[PDB]
């Protein structure tokens, strides 16, 4: 640390890693849909629904 | 690509860009269009049809309304308005 840099660490790239990614459908299921009209449709409005 | 469109009331024609500024099709796109009301006018608008099916998110492709003069300050808008 010195006055002209204050973010200066050897530590700060890398917070908690530990197991690399994500283990697959860990916390969420990989569900697939085809776009068929009366059973799944995309939502009515567009702009604030991304 | 900035056209001038202005008076009492019109229509800005969709993708109305193979006249003004000829731009071929394959690369990014993008236009701003500027309305002027009669002295003393604020202005409402409404949109006749709507479709950006490029993609439901905007990263890529978007249609904006901006208030006031045309700068980045205030997004009115990106219904009728
Ligand atoms: C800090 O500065 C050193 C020397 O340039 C650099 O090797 C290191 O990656 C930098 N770390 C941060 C957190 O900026």
């Amino acid at each position: 640390w010195d006055p002209a840099s204050g973010l200066n660490m050897t530590e700060s790239q890398k917070g908690k890693p530990a197991n690399i990614t994500d283990s697959l459908s860990n916390r969420s299921l990989i569900v697939t849909t085809i776009l068929e009209e009366p059973y799944v449709l995309f939502k009515k409005s567009d702009k604030p629904l991304y | 690509c900035q056209f001038e469109l202005s008076g009492a009331d019109g229509i800005v024609r969709s993708s109305q860009v193979e006249q003004e500024e000829k731009t071929k099709p394959g690369q990014a796109v993008d236009c701003i269009w500027t309305i002027k009301a009669t002295p003393k006018a604020k202005i409402y608008l409404r949109f006749l049809d709507y479709q950006m099916e490029h993609s439901n998110e905007c990263k890529r492709n978007f249609v904006a309304v901006y208030d006031g003069s045309s700068a980045i300050e205030n997004l009115k808008a990106k219904n009728d308005v």
